[PDB]
C-alpha cells in the first residue's frame, strides 16, 4: 500500500525558507522518481521539478528562478523540497507526487499536500482547458476538453480534484485508465486536442478536472474545470 | 588439428562486456587439463562438467565467449546469478554447461590516472535473455518523458565507464573473463580432445 505523508502547514513572512518533507512507504523508494507540484489557492497546478532518488539527479521549471532545492534521503525514504527568499506569490499547497513511469505513467500517487502560507518560457507547452465551469444534471455524458499548444502525441494524463484533496489520477497515455478508476471516465486524443468523457456522470463526480502533458519539460496543466451535478 | 585457444587467451584487445566476443571453435582437438594446469587463473568454475572430464568428451560446437569486467562483478558470471553485469551485460542460462575462467589483468587493462576504454551497460528496458547481446547506445528513459535522444533528467546515456587504475581496490581492477560453453546436438561432435 503505496503512501506519501507530507509534513505539516508553515507560516512564513517574506525573506525567509521553508523545508518539506514527503514520507515514503508501500514501495521501493530509489525504483520511482518524485515531482512537486505547486497549487495557489483556487489557481492551477504548477510543476515544480523532480529528483531521480536512485542518483540524485534532479530538473526545475525555470519559472521558479532557482527558488527550490529538491533533495532526497535514501535511508529514510524520504524527499524534500527547499524554498528560499518566500514572497506573497509563494503561497500555496505544496504536492509531493511519484511518476509511475513505466507501469501507470504521470503521477500515480500523491501526497496530501502542504499548505505555505507567508508568461512562461516561449518553446514552454500551454495546455489550456477553456472551460472553467461546467453544470450538467445526473446521469448525463460530460465532455471536459484540453488542448495543447504543441504536439504532444498522446503523453497526457488527466486527474480528478474534490475540495480539501490531493488530485486523483484518472487517465493516463491520453485513454488508459489508473487502477480502480470506473469504465465511465474515458479520454481521447492525439497530438493537441484532447477530451475526457465521463458516461453517466454521478454524484460523486462533483469535482475539478485537470489535464496535463508529460510529453516535454517542464511539464504544464490545463486550468482547470469544474464540474456541477445537479438533480 | 589443434584448438586455437591461445588466440582466445591470449588476445592483446579483450572486449569490452556489453558488446562481448565469441570465437566460434570446433573441428579441432585440445587438452583442457592445459588450460587447468596453467597459472594465475584466479577463477576456474566449471558446471554440469569437471575439467579434468573434457578430455574424455565430445561437443557439436564450443563457444569461447570473451570480456573484461571488475573484480567484484566475476561472481556474477554464473548461471543464476543477479546485478548489472549478469542482467544488462552478459548471461548465462539457468542450466548453463561449461566453464568460467577469470584473471586479473590489472596491469594490462588499467592506466595511469585511469583506464576508460572498457565500458558497461548500466541501463535497460529489460534483463537480457542468456547469450543475448545488446550493443546499441540508445539514450535510457527513466521516467514518463521521452528522452527524443537526448541526453538529460532522466534520459541517460545506458554505457558507463569503468574506472580502471592501479591503485583501486583489487575488487575494482580489470580483469579478463573466457566462457567456454559446451553443445551436444544431434549433428556430429567435432571438438574433442585427445
Ligand atoms: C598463452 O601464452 C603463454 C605464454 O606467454 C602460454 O604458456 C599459454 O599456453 C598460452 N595460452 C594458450 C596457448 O592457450
Amino acid at each position: 500500500e503505496v503512501q506519501l505523508q507530507q509534513s505539516g502547514p508553515e507560516l512564513v513572512k517574506p525573506g525567509a525558507s521553508v523545508k518539506i518533507s514527503c514520507k515514503t512507504s508501500g514501495y521501493t523508494f530509489t525504483e520511482y522518481t518524485m515531482h512537486w507540484v505547486k497549487q495557489s489557492h483556487g489557481k492551477s497546478l504548477e510543476w515544480i521539478g523532480g529528483i531521480n532518488p536512485n542518483n540524485g539527479d534532479n530538473t526545475y521549471n525555470q519559472k521558479l528562478k532557482g527558488k527550490a532545492t529538491l533533495t532526497v534521503h535514501k535511508s529514510s525514504s524520504t524527499a524534500y523540497m527547499e524554498l528560499r527568499s518566500l514572497t506573497s506569490e509563494d503561497s500555496a499547497v505544496y504536492y509531493c507526487a511519484r511518476d509511475g513511469y513505466p507501469y501507470y505513467y504521470a503521477l500515480d500517487y500523491w501526497g496530501q499536500g502542504t499548505s505555505v502560507t507567508v508568461g512562461g518560457g516561449g518553446s514552454d507547452i500551454v495546455m489550456t482547458q477553456s472551460q472553467k465551469f461546467m453544470s450538467t444534471s445526473v446521469g448525463d455524458r460530460v465532455s471536459v476538453t484540453c488542448k495543447a499548444s504543441q504536439n504532444v502525441g498522446t503523453n497526457v494524463a488527466w486527474y480528478q480534484q474534490k475540495p480539501g484533496q490531493s488530485p486523483k489520477p484518472l487517465i493516463y497515455s491520453a485513454s488508459s485508465r489508473y487502477s480502480g478508476v470506473p469504465d465511465r471516465f474515458t479520454g481521447s486524443g492525439s497530438g493537441t486536442d484532447f477530451t475526457l468523457t465521463i458516461s453517466n456522470v454521478q454524484s460523486e463526480d462533483l469535482a475539478e478536472y485537470f489535464c496535463q502533458q508529460y510529453n516535454n519539460y517542464p511539464w504544464t496543466f490545463g486550468g482547470g474545470t469544474k464540474l456541477e451535478i445537479k438533480a | 588439428n589443434l584448438c586455437p585457444f591461445g588466440e582466445v587467451f591470449n588476445a592483446t584487445r579483450f572486449a569490452s562486456v556489453y558488446a562481448w566476443n565469441r570465437k566460434r571453435i570446433s573441428n579441432c582437438v585440445a587438452d583442457y587439463s592445459v588450460l587447468y594446469n596453467s597459472a594465475s587463473f584466479s577463477t576456474f568454475k566449471c558446471y554440469g562438467v569437471s575439467p579434468t572430464k573434457l578430455n574424455d568428451l565430445c561437443f557439436t560446437n564450443v563457444y569461447a565467449d570473451s570480456f573484461v569486467i571488475r573484480g567484484d562483478e566475476v561472481r556474477q558470471i554464473a548461471p543464476g546469478q543477479t546485478g548489472k553485469i549478469a542482467d544488462y551485460n552478459y548471461k548465462l542460462p539457468d542450466d548453463f554447461t561449461g566453464c568460467v575462467i577469470a584473471w586479473n589483468s590489472n596491469n594490462l587493462d588499467s592506466k595511469v590516472g585511469g583506464n576508460y576504454n572498457y565500458l558497461y551497460r548500466l541501463f535497460r528496458k529489460s534483463n537480457l535473455k542468456p547469450f543475448e547481446r545488446d550493443i546499441s547506445t540508445e539514450i535510457y528513459q527513466a521516467g514518463s518523458t521521452p528522452c527524443n535522444g537526448v541526453e538529460g533528467f532522466n534520459c541517460y546515456f545506458p554505457l558507463q565507464s569503468y574506472g580502471f587504475q592501479p591503485t583501486n581496490g583489487v575488487g575494482y581492477q580489470p580483469y579478463r573473463v573466457v566462457v567456454l560453453s559446451f553443445e551436444l546436438l544431434h549433428a556430429p561432435a567435432t571438438v574433442c580432445g585427445p
